[PDB]
DNA sequence: TTTTTTTTT
């Protein structure tokens, strides 16, 4: 009740590679992309083929469904047949020519095959892992193969399985043995030993018949110019939050990664994985052997919806309106968040570095959608972390020393601001954090480093992150009788590190309350924003694409803007002296002005800063200043 | 005529040695711009290097006078002389380094008609990468990396040749340790007993070894990596 | 054994 006629299966597989096609976009002909990739391997511009099983399933070929089911049910065997058919295709393409020598193993094989000269002999003398030097991987997209970590059980051993999850731990790349080669002392023969699993045992005595009969007692010595190594990496992957049952905690699983799929992940990423579930060589331990990995953080091509925007221009108002369209109003606050999503340029004049990114602090009365805005920003940004004031320690924000109980070792563990490096950290309930936890971010917000000297550890870590924070005023509500410093109960050293500080009030008004009620009740009716003016708005995906495009530019400042910027700084610094209800102003302010001007130039996708951008930065700073004195 | 080749590569030993002898005797190009830690030698106290001579021939005078036992070989000079030799040095350091040494010792003996306590040894330098960018292709190749020193170990003795003694008649034999392995004698050639020898540890020969721990520089790294 | 760190009461 088993099928072992491999030649017929090879015929089916080769017919798939010959006959799958996609029509050309101009209608000029047909592309046969799998055999194009085979020829790329033959000319050594490539190292792996990724095959989609659903293309086999939906191909217009006899026995296609049966081939797809057989691949899925015994994937560990069909990899060999795919490698054999691709090797035969490579030899049919190549003919009497030779593939180029690129590495020492290629040089050894090409030299030794013609030393042997000077197919039965080839296949008996050399193992197929050494004769074939490329990789084959499978993928699926149909929802029949979607599972959690929790559901992979005894029925799934040997089958192809697909899942989705979060990466907890990842090792560095290591060399892993695939084929060992030994040579005899006395008789100069060679032994080839392929390795499977996580162990191997080396042979001791020479097996060659002349050496054995002569009893020459020749030892075997291993050689690493002929031996084959491969990139190896290990991961631990956790369940996603939507997959977990009610009132339960997520589970984890170990994943082994080989070859070209290594270095595609680091800690703090969300991935889609396809692989084969296997035991370790009567109760057994198990792991997942990864076949294909995709970062959902990451995934010259442009979408047509983006092409329309890039041709249109003047996009600033639409981009401001497209941030969380369920939330009514707060246009200037959305513009401030839009600038914080992009930021300015890093400067490194004469060895002295200056921070390029922008920091924003939001405050307001209860029930004014601060948490909703922070949640939308966390979804919109590529790499971002979310924390609350109560749920975080000053060691969970920065970095921790971990004492391993198994070994006794000490190691470092990066916190939220380390994981968010190159991106955005959102801190909710910022006023309820302890002072001795809050003072950890002083180095990060200005020098963008974390430096540690504890136990037997002394290092520095990079933390190049923007911080967006939300809080309530000092007694839960703004008090118009108390000063700005009494309403905002933060020290001046911390206050100077924020480029923008905003206040959002809730005040009763008989028309605005009705308009807000109409908007919220429409959202509850239909599940989407009203759009009563029928104006265009941008999808979340293409807004993410546009912001990613904006980050590539580095616009330079015109030297003509000097007098405007400096005069604005002096005029700003006069009021803090001569006011009854002043605020703190320091030399960081003028750098904040330059940052916001360059940020709007990036949003415009221009390469030179304009005085219009300088004026818009000044307008936003004036709005932020006026927010802190309502009804005065 | 029997001829020696590096296994599986068709590199012959002597033809490299000819070109390296030419490099030592002839190279003088870079000496207008001699570096800060390389521009002084000595017979006693300190003295300054002269520009106009073949450079490594000038550096050999320090080995004659101050009895220094090593030469720092700047690989940029070799790459300027011949890339065809530079590629061989970087690709096969575990095979060619035991013969460029012998060319240096030959030139020293010919120039000064003199012997020394230990052989003059090569130290190639100034070939740069990152610790994370290493691959299995780079095994047994020459690399250079940088960092800070945090810890150093105590010394370990590493044997090169053992000393056996027969238990029955006090005869004694040396035995070289090579490829990580020693070979034990079975039959005593004097008294003709078998399985008879005992190793005497403190009559044998050792070398120094030390372990040093090195840490990544944090400056170059991409997003989210710890050193 | 004794020592050092981070969460909890
Ligand atoms: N202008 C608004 N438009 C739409 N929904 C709003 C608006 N103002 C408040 N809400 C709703 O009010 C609720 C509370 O939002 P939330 O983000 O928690 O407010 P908050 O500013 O965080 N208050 P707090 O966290 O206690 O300081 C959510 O369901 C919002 O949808
Ligand atoms: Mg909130
Ligand atoms: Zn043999
Ligand atoms: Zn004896």
């Amino acid at each position: 009740t088993y099928n072992t006629d491999w030649a017929a299966e090879k015929t089916k597989i080769r017919s798939f590679f010959d006959e799958y096609y996609v029509d050309n976009e101009d209608g000029s002909g047909k592309a046969f992309p799998y055999r194009d990739q085979v020829f790329e391997i033959a000319r050594r511009d490539k190292q792996a083929i990724v095959v989609n099983v659903d293309h086999i399933k939906e191909s217009d070929i006899p026995d296609a469904l049966e081939l797809s089911e057989a691949i899925t049910s015994n994937t560990k065997r069909y990899e060999v047949l795919f490698k054999d058919t691709i090797s035969d295709m490579i030899q049919d393409y190549l003919g009497d020519k030779q593939a180029p020598v690129i590495d020492a193993l290629d040089a050894y094989m090409f030299q030794r095959l013609h030393m042997d000269r000077n197919l039965q002999d080839k296949r008996k003398k050399y193992p197929p892992q050494l004769l074939q030097r490329f990789e084959v991987y499978f993928t699926t997209d149909d929802a029949a193969h979607e599972t959690c970590v929790r559901n992979i059980k005894a029925t799934e051993i040997g089958h192809l399985v697909s899942m989705k999850g979060v990466v907890i731990r990842a090792t560095e790349v290591k060399p892993c043995v695939e084929v060992m080669t030994y040579t005899c002392d006395t008789c100069a023969a060679e032994v080839y030993q392929p390795v499977k699993g996580m162990q191997f045992t080396p042979p001791v005595n020479c097996p060659n018949k002349e050496c054995v009969e002569a009893k020459a007692n020749g030892r075997l010595h291993m050689q690493l110019r002929g031996s084959k190594f491969v990139k190896f990496q290990e991961l631990k992957i956790q369940e996603l939050s939507e997959q977990v049952p009610v009132g339960s905690i997520p589970r984890t699983m170990t994943v082994h990664v080989y070859g070209e799929m290594t270095r595609k992940c680091n800690t703090g990423n969300v991935v889609h994985v396809s692989g084969v579930f296997l035991p370790i060589m009567l109760v057994a331990d198990t792991y997942l052997e990864a076949h294909y990995i995709n970062n959902l953080d990451d995934n010259g091509v442009q979408s047509a919806e983006l092409e329309v925007l890039r041709r249109k221009g003047d996009n600033y108002e639409t981009l401001a309106a497209s941030i969380a369209p369920e939330i009514f109003g707060h246009v200037d606050v959305k513009k401030c968040l839009l600038m914080a999503l992009v930021g300015g340029n890093d400067n490194s004049s004469n060895g002295m570095k200056i921070r390029g990114c922008i920091n924003v602090l939001m405050m307001g009365d209860p029930g004014v959608a601060k948490s909703q805005l922070l949640g939308y920003v966390n979804r919109l940004a590529p790499r971002s972390q979310y924390t609350t004031g109560r749920g975080s320690s000053g060691v969970g924000l920065t970095a921790a020393v971990m004492k391993d109980p198994v070994t006794g070792e000490m190691s470092l563990e990066g916190g939220a601001l380390v994981l968010a490096d190159g991106g955005i950290c959102c801190i909710d309930e910022f006023d309820k954090m302890m002072d001795h936890d809050r003072t950890a971010i002083h180095e990060v917000m200005e020098q963008q480093t974390i430096s540690i000297a504890k136990a037997g550890i002394m290092t520095t870590l990079n933390a190049r992150t923007a911080i967006i924070a939300a809080a309530n005023p000092a007694y839960g509500r703004y008090n118009p009788n108390r000063s700005i410093e009494q309403n905002v109960d933060l020290p001046a050293a911390l206050l100077s590190r924020f480029d923008l500080i905003l206040l959002m009030q809730d005040k009763a008004d008989r028309e605005n309350d009705k308009i807000l009620a109409e908007h919220i009740t429409y959202v509850h009716q239909h599940g989407c924003h009203p759009n009563r003016e029928k104006k265009d708005l941008i999808s979340l995906e293409t807004l993410r694409e546009y912001i990613s495009l904006c980050k590539t530019y580095t616009p330079t400042v015109d030297p003509a803007l000097r007098e405007r910027i400096v005069e604005a700084y002096v005029e700003m610094r006069r009021d803090a002296r001569y006011s009854s209800d002043p605020t703190f102003v320091s030399p960081r302010m003028i750098l904040g002005i330059v940052r916001m001007a360059t940020a709007r130039a990036k949003l415009r996708l221009s390469t030179i800063v304009d005085e219009s951008d300088v004026e818009e930065a000044l307008r936003l700073m004036q709005f932020a200043k006026d927010s802190l004195r309502p009804e005065q | 005529q029997p001829r020696l080749y590096v296994w599986g590569t068709r590199i012959c030993v002597a033809d490299v040695q000819r070109s390296f002898r030419d490099f030592l005797t002839t190279f003088k190009i870079s000496q207008l711009a001699e570096d800060e830690n390389m521009m002084t030698g000595h017979d006693e106290a300190l003295h300054e290097i002269d520009v106009n001579h073949p450079y490594y021939m000038e550096r050999l005078l320090e080995c004659n006078d101050a009895e220094v036992t090593h030469i720092n070989l700047n690989l940029k000079h070799l790459n300027a002389f011949s890339e065809a030799l530079y590629r061989k040095v970087i690709a096969y350091p575990a095979d060619v380094i035991p013969y460029l040494d012998i060319v240096v010792n030959e030139v020293f003996a010919e120039r000064f008609n003199r012997t020394l306590a230990q052989s003059i040894e090569l130290r190639p330098f100034n070939a740069t990468r990152n610790m994370r960018g290493l691959n299995p292709n780079d095994v047994d190749q020459l690399i250079t990396i940088s960092g800070m020193v945090t810890r150093t170990s105590s010394l370990i003795p590493e044997m090169r040749s053992g000393y056996f003694q027969c238990a029955v008649c006090a005869f004694g034999i040396e035995s070289e340790v090579d490829k990580g392995r020693i070979e034990e004698p079975v039959v005593c050639t004097n008294c003709s007993n078998t399985h008879c020898f005992q190793l005497v540890h403190n009559r044998s020969v050792f070398l120094d070894k030390q372990v040093v721990k090195l840490q990544e520089s944090p400056d170059d790294m991409p997003s989210g990596e710890t050193p």
